[PDB]
């Protein structure tokens, strides 16, 4: 499994090719999932400074503390 | 004969008088132990509430109505 392809349908990496561009590192739901969030996404993201955040698109009531924004 | 109806008469009188225990005592505890643990179920999300630091309005019960107002 590299960045271009990885093993998994539901992983996806955005992986930067220039210095201004940010990375990504987003799964989304399914398989053995709740059929509440079956297709929903939850998201890394990393700009070019090298700071990293995490993103999710769930309600909020089912988002953790840490990618409550 | 009349004696066979009078003793008919007075086997009804007997079974008719059987004493019945305060039921109410056993209806109020079951309800009492019901509302005990519905309203305990709610430690976990109300104790996940304020160890998070979450406010009052943000906290998100998954409270449904129960029919015993508890």
């Amino acid at each position: 499994s590299t960045a271009a392809v990885t093993g998994q349908t539901g992983l996806t990496i955005t992986y930067p090719a220039s210095a201004t561009e940010s990375a990504a590192i987003q799964g989304t739901f399914g398989n053995s999932a709740a059929i509440k969030i079956k297709n929903q996404t939850l998201t890394w993201t990393r700009t070019p400074e090298g700071a990293w955040s995490c993103a999710t698109t769930v309600e909020a009531k089912f988002k953790p503390a840490g990618c409550a924004s | 004969t009349l004696i066979e109806l009078m003793i008919v008469v007075a086997i009804i009188g007997i079974l008719a008088a059987i004493a019945i225990p305060q039921y109410q005592n056993y209806i109020a505890k079951s309800q009492v132990s019901r509302v005990m643990s519905e309203t305990g179920s709610l430690k976990t999300v109300i104790e996940t509430c304020i160890l998070d630091g979450k406010t009052a309005a943000n906290c998100e019960l998954g409270w449904t109505n129960s029919n015993l107002l508890g």
